[PDB]
């Protein structure tokens, strides 16, 4: 794999030269599909090595969740040291692979035969698009992992294929997808930067260093938050909230290129409490209208290899949308919300609004980027301010 | 499908 366009621009790509995206050398000035939808899709599988099966996964029976956190937690996305790995809970995977018009199909696991081992999985989700001027019925693909024993064996492509073949037979053709690699060919490059909450445990755990400049005592001093938030009238969403959520929502997201469509039941689906998965705060002002909002999700992960501490607690921004108050004070907010619910570090992409406060906030910038792909879509690509779309 | 950043 290539993390650098530089690395990716030596490279060749003997699957996604098969699939209907742009190349990565070419310069893109059309807008529309790579190929016409498909009116006859192939009904069989696609075959897997010897001795492996696919298995559709029923989250709903708490022992094949368990089983897909199993195969995420060890197998799942590393950064670039091999220090951290991302550990999904069985709720929050629950929250991001059960939205609304989620199928059973859609859940793609590759268990060894003999052992029943889950080895493999891809996930699809249904998402309404809005890309530049076009909307269009789309999945998002998210949670491809193979077992470290199964790596470079070429069952990815196999799990894609096949994923896009179930994709198909419901009359989708186009999908979403973010990665830390760069494949054929990113519509737009995020990068994330990093808030530190607790700083002590951060330097310990090599998520961040202590610069050479600063003492940690000092390092303590720079980042400490006030006890509480300042922004008059903020509080959970409540059930009552999930109409003006939405409108807000949708009002908001018009000014950029790359964006969800989501539905009243999407909204209260993504938006609404649920304690360790996804926080979401409303403004009502000193009239009882919401104003604004903020949200971030819970995603910790696994610090491998460390005697002491085992997990990093890490939220993720989410939505913010502003129309009265300053989004340099609710992302504030976030921050003193966050430290209050126990992160140790406050992590948000460059995309949307987001360059107008993260130096101002103390955020650093982190290493790698996150690319934005779309799959069998052909338009200009788009910086990082105007993506506008947010993946669990 | 997410990247895992760090501090660079
Ligand atoms: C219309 C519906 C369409 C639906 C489908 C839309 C497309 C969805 C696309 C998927 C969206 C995923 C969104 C997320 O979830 S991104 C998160 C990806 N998951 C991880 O990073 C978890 C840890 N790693 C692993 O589990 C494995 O290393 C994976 C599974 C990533 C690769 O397994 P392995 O290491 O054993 O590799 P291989 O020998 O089988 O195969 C190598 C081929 O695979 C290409 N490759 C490597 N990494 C990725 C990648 N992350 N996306 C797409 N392709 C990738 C690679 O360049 C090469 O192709 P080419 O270079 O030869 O051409």
């Amino acid at each position: 794999p290539a993390k650098t366009m530089e690395e990716a621009s030596k490279r060749s790509y003997q699957f996604w030269d098969t699939q209907p995206v742009p190349k990565l050398g070419e310069v893109v000035n059309t807008h529309g599909p790579v190929e016409p939808d498909k009116d006859n899709i192939r009904q069989e599988p696609y075959t897997l090595p010897q001795g492996f099966t696919w298995d559709a996964l029923d989250l709903g029976d708490r022992g094949v969740l368990k089983e897909l956190y199993t195969l995420l937690n060890e197998n799942y996305v590393e950064d670039d040291d091999n220090m951290f790995r991302f550990d999904y809970s069985p709720e929050f995977l629950l929250w991001a692979l059960r939205p609304p018009g989620w199928l059973p199909q859609w859940h793609c696991g590759v268990r060894v035969v003999s052992s029943r081992k889950l080895v493999g999985f891809i996930s699809a989700i249904p998402a309404n698009i809005h890309i530049y001027d076009t909307e269009k019925k789309m999945v998002e693909i998210n949670f491809l992992c193979v077992h470290k024993k199964l790596r470079s064996k070429r069952v990815a492509p196999v799990l894609i294929r096949e994923i896009t073949r179930r994709v198909h037979l419901e009359g989708i053709f186009q999908a979403v997808y973010t990665a830390g690699v760069v494949l054929p060919k990113p519509v737009g490059t995020c990068r994330y930067w990093h808030r530190s909450l607790n700083p002590r445990k951060l330097i310990e755990v090599k998520f961040s260093h202590l610069s050479r400049n600063m003492t940690m005592q000092r390092t303590m001093k720079l980042y400490r938050l006030p006890e509480t938030p300042k922004t008059a009238g903020l509080r959970p969403m409540e059930t009552k909230d999930i109409p003006v959520v939405h409108q807000l929502l949708t009002r908001y997201l018009k000014q950029f290129h790359l964006t969800p469509v989501m539905s009243q039941e999407e909204v209260e689906h993504w938006f609404y409490p649920q304690e360790n998965i996804i926080d979401t705060f409303v403004v009502e002002n000193a009239n009882g209208e919401v104003t604004d909002f903020l949200s971030f999700y819970t995603l910790p992960s696994t610090i491998m290899n460390h005697p002491t501490h085992k997990s990093l607690k890490a939220a993720y921004s989410f939505y913010n949308v502003h129309t009265q108050t300053p989004l340099l004070d609710l992302m504030s907010d976030a921050l003193v919300l966050a430290k209050m619910k126990g992160f140790d570090v406050f992590n948000a992409l460059d995309l949307m609004e987001n360059k107008t406060f993260l130096e101002k906030l103390k955020f650093g910038i982190g290493d790698g980027n996150l690319q934005y792909y779309l799959y069998n879509w052909k338009c200009p690509s788009m910086g990082a301010e105007k993506v506008g779309l947010v993946l669990q | 499908g997410k990247q895992n950043s760090k501090l660079r």
